[PDB]
């Protein structure tokens, strides 16, 4: 088999890190003074991937300056990492369509994101992955890396958790769907009829975005030019079955680790999973991206200090803390389950409390912070609380003598801030009458046009099986209570007579397309005489009417005087003077 | 056997020259890919063999059926190519996007039932648009047949609007419907006078693996002629070409030229290619750039067609209210199409270049969609705009291309 192959999506096209992603990629935000991208990189040199291919669209410049100082750029790194680069990205169906047209993969690839913190070694799940494949004969197209957890653990997110229903004897997914929002699970009975067997439901696996690839992965994708993301892809394969069957497997692991970075929830999870040593052995003292500043001696209590931190008199570190190089900590602090980074400056008497502080970060005495993240060079002034859930982004400062609230998020850039930041803290046939006029009143509005308008008026003839007879008294009583609705109650023939002249003259063509038979042209008249009684307010105009059908060519000067003739009540309205004016004029006028 | 030869200029549709294939005729029917075995039983079973790969677009690919009607020790009349694709959406889709393509249709109705299926039939015919209906509901009683039939004729009564006056009744109705085949179809008037065109519907590798140096033969294509007469020897190129963005620019379109160095229909056909058909132009590409269907959406031209290379194209549209001739029991808002959506893919199809494209802009009246890969079509042909509801393309409207950005790459 050729050397094992990675694609590295380095960017995570759903902004779900505003205002921090502004200036700042998320794939380049760092865990615990390490960026994402050097533990996904450590994660896939460390399971024997040869050669690496990043996709990066946004900032991809800062991601490419940030890769080539790294260690895996080095021409001693036995991962082999290729940078492409491209605006039109939008989201990772497009990077899949560009590996397939490049042909950047041969067999076997690895899909992770840029952001997935693991030490899980995938050597039984890529054998596994190959042996089904060789004996099935190229069946198996996906095999998504699992981790077996509990709902209830802090990494167990709402938003990216999710039900499998899978057959247990050969670790085939027949079934996959998130849960965000829902109090109750439903599944197919088309999983029973296949693998009667066996079928197993579980709630207990965390997604850990790892999948072992095969190229017909990428020619799916291309095949299928919509999808856009990993979960199209696997619910578009698993309703699609009966025909391309190219079934989707699955891999669980125990004692190993993996999860993804998509929220603030995910970062302060995995980096307090980190710090208390769970993704052994990349730990902050094992310094997996060798370099002068990241490095650090373990303590008891998980306490990592790095060199010339400076630690003053009376200051207390509980557990799990990291300090970064050059920190400088004043007395009588008060710090616990916090990571701060390099070069930050305490003042005396704080209280940090589940914080983050990155570079630069400069905190007077007698701050209180609290389940807060501070990005470089946040700065806090004299005696200010911090609530739980607050974020302060780079160059952010904030006033003596203010108490933000649970949800404080600030930033220099005024619109996705919630608070822009500053030096200071404060400033039957009933159907189709309805679908014929919604449709007439559609397409009068959007000036439809006739060929066009009369083929939807056919294809809804003919999705109802409506007889010709029917079509016919169904268009004129459509047509008819049409241009009553233009008058809301003047119940009157002059406002009828307004109405049937735009309604006859723009749907000419239509009418006389679909009357054109002299049995349709009698049916037609006797819906007219229906209409005109039903609207006896409006029908002193129906000589009118006789008149626009014979102007119109849909009734002949044959059918008017037929209709006349052929009587009773009908016939005492049609034998009203305006109607008998009108017979005699049309009469005299052709002839 | 034949003896096609190279020598003619002014070839006919219904001329000996060829006697292969040069008249497509559709096949719509609610056989619901049942078609297949009435389709053997009219030309054969194992009569398409040639090249196999590994399918791609099962039910996004038109297919094809050569067949030769033979009459009166017999001589044979006619040849015309049955095409029948899994699902009439998209034939409807590609036949309505301009012309020279289903010249001919065949509407497999159903003796047994008349489901919603007979309607989308109708519908896809009328939107389409000399059809030939006929009923495959064999081993039924005579009582129950002549009701069948008087339940046909009465559908039929209303579905002749367009076209619904066709008449047709087990290989004693294939005679039949073959004989009323050659009775009644028109021969259509094809420009084998124009500059020679083919579009590509699928793509091959000859060469087998652990060949010698030798047999090494590849870039065996395939596809449809619309246009024109292509021979072999002739310098082809692809309007399309290979398409690389690597240059950390925007996408740069190279045509790549060849010779034809073969021409072969299912059967061994002549060095001179004939429209209305599925010919495969072989010819000297390596077969890297030309795998299995990778080479599908390119238009293989011959005199450096003028289409020039598209990008993104704006199309003034005019998207159907609901679904066409769908009208289901429920009918819970599925059949009815909503707006132009920002930011969503819909399938371009021009003519039979099935393409995809993302709408980037529209203010009432016209759409500005950029496309997932280049194409060179036109620069005001008609291109149809579909979208799927439920893993299943299906179409939506209509368009007018109006103008678009040129990508001219030496």
């Amino acid at each position: 088999p050729p050397p094992l192959q990675a694609v590295l999506v380095a960017d995570s096209f759903d902004r779900r890190f505003f205002p921090i992603s502004k200036d700042q990629p998320r794939v380049l935000l760092p865990l615990a003074n390490v960026a994402l991208i050097d533990y996904t990189l450590e994660f896939l040199t460390a399971t024997g991937v040869q050669e690496t291919f990043v996709f990066c669209c946004w900032k991809a410049a800062q991601i490419k300056e940030h890769l080539l100082k790294s260690k895996w750029c080095r021409p001693t790194s036995l991962n082999v990492v290729r940078i492409i680069t491209s605006e039109l990205y939008r989201s990772l169906g497009d990077v899949l369509r560009d590996v397939d047209a490049k042909a950047l993969v041969r067999s076997d690839f690895l899909l992770v994101y840029g952001d997935v913190i693991s030490n899980i070694n995938i050597t039984r799940a890529l054998e596994e992955h190959r042996l089904r494949r060789k004996l099935e004969k190229n069946v198996s197209v996906m095999t998504m890396i699992f981790k077996e957890s509990s709902p209830s653990h802090p990494t167990r997110c709402h938003e990216d958790n999710v039900v499998v229903a899978v057959d247990s004897t050969t670790n085939r997914v027949l079934h996959f769907q998130k849960t965000q929002g829902l109090r109750r699970f439903a599944f197919p009975l088309s999983l029973f009829q296949g693998s009667s067997d066996g079928v197993e439901v579980r709630y207990d696996l965390l997604d850990c975005h790892i999948s072992i690839c095969s190229p017909q992965v990428a020619q799916l994708f291309t095949d299928n030019f919509d999808y856009q993301t990993r979960d199209d892809f696997v619910r578009g394969l698993l309703v699609n079955e009966e025909i391309l069957g190219n079934q989707i497997h699955m891999h669980v692991t125990a004692k190993e680790y993996g999860a993804r970075v998509s929220n603030l929830h995910m970062y302060s999870a995995v980096c307090a999973d980190v710090i208390r040593r769970w993704v052994y052995p990349l730990t902050p003292e094992a310094n997996f991206t060798d370099s002068t500043t990241q490095s650090c001696t373990h303590s008891r209590h998980n306490i990592y200090r790095g060199p010339e931190v400076s630690l003053g008199h009376g200051s207390i570190l509980e557990e799990n803390v990291l300090l970064g190089s050059g920190t400088v900590i004043g007395s009588n602090c008060f710090i616990t389950n916090s990571v701060i980074g390099p070069g930050c400056h305490i003042g005396d008497n704080v209280v940090l409390d589940q914080t983050y502080l990155w570079q630069g970060v400069r905190v007077a005495a007698g701050a209180q912070i609290h389940q807060s993240l501070l990005c470089d060079n946040a700065e806090v002034k004299e005696r200010v609380t911090l609530k739980p859930r607050s974020v302060l982004t780079s160059q952010v400062v904030v006033g003596p003598n203010i108490t933000l609230p649970e949800g404080s998020v600030i930033s220099l850039h005024p619109p996705d801030a919630e608070e822009d930041e500053d030096d200071g803290e404060f400033s039957d046939i009933k159907v189709f009458q309805n679908e014929v006029l919604g449709t007439l009143q559609r397409g009068k509005e959007e000036n439809i046009s006739c060929d066009n308008l009369v083929l939807e008026i056919n294809s809804l003839k003919y999705a109802y099986n409506i007889s010709l007879k029917e079509v016919m008294q169904v268009l004129s009583h459509v047509v008819l209570e049409f241009p009553l609705q233009q008058m809301d109650s003047p119940l009157d023939s002059s406002r009828y007579c307004a109405l049937l002249l735009p309604l006859l003259k723009a749907w000419s063509p239509v009418f006389r397309n679909y009357i054109k038979r002299a049995a349709d042209h009698l049916e037609a008249l006797a819906a007219i005489e229906d209409f005109f009684l039903e609207h006896e307010a409006l029908g002193i105009s129906m000589a009118k009417v006789l008149m626009a059908f014979y102007q119109l060519e849909i009734l002949a000067e044959e059918t008017i005087l037929s209709w006349f003739s052929q009587r009773d009540k009908g016939q005492q309205l049609r034998k009203n003077q305006q109607l008998q004016r009108f017979i005699q004029w049309l009469k005299e006028a052709e002839e | 056997l034949t003896t096609l030869d190279v020598t003619k200029l002014t070839p006919l549709s219904h001329e000996v020259i060829s006697r292969q294939a040069t008249i497509n005729i559709g096949t719509i029917g609610h056989v619901a890919h049942g078609k297949s075995t009435v389709v053997k039983a009219i030309s054969g079973v194992h009569t398409v063999r040639f090249k196999n790969e590994l399918e791609r677009n099962i039910t996004i690919k038109l297919g094809y059926a050569n067949a030769k009607i033979y009459k009166l020790n017999f001589k044979l009349v006619r040849h015309v190519s049955f095409v029948d694709c899994p699902g009439h959406d998209i034939l409807m889709a590609t036949m309505l996007n301009g012309a020279a393509v289903m010249d001919a249709a065949l509407l497999l109705i159903a003796g047994n039932e008349s489901c919603p299926q007979p309607q989308t039939s109708e519908h896809l015919a009328a939107i389409e648009i000399h059809i030939l209906i006929l009923q495959n509901k064999i081993d039924l009683v005579k009582e129950s047949q002549a009701k069948e039939q008087y339940e046909q004729i009465l559908a039929f009564v209303q579905g002749t609007v367009a076209e619904g006056a066709p008449i047709i009744p087990l290989k004693y109705n294939i005679e039949v419907v073959c004989e009323y085949i050659v009775k009644k179809i028109p021969v259509p008037p094809r420009d084998f006078t124009s500059e020679p065109r083919l579009i590509v519907i699928r793509s091959f590798d000859v060469n087998k693996p652990g060949c010698e140096v030798d047999d090494l033969k590849g870039g065996v294509a395939g596809g449809s002629i619309l246009k024109g007469v292509l021979k072999v020897g002739q310098e082809i190129e692809v309007r399309p070409g290979i398409v690389s963005k690597d240059s950390e620019g925007k996408l740069m379109c190279k045509p790549i030229f060849s010779k034809i160095v073969s021409l072969f229909a299912e059967h061994n056909d002549l060095q001179y290619a004939a429209p209305g058909g599925l010919i495969g132009v072989g010819t000297k590409i390596d077969p890297t750039l030309c795998r299995a269907d990778r080479m599908v959406g390119q238009v293989l031209g011959a005199v450096g067609a003028l289409p020039e290379i598209f990008t993104e194209l704006e199309i003034s549209y005019f998207l159907l209210r609901r679904l066409l001739g769908v009208r289901t029991e429920g009918d819970k808002k599925a059949a009815k199409v909503q707006k132009l959506s920002k930011n969503e893919v819909l399938m371009v199809n021009i003519g039979s270049l099935s393409t995809g494209g993302r709408v980037s802009a529209v203010k009432a009246d016209l759409g500005k969609i950029v496309l997932t890969n280049p194409v060179c079509t036109e620069v005001g042909e008609k291109i149809a705009l579909s979208r799927r509801v439920e893993k299943h393309w299906r179409l939506i409207g209509w368009g007018q291309i109006r103008r678009g950005v040129t990508i001219k790459p030496t």
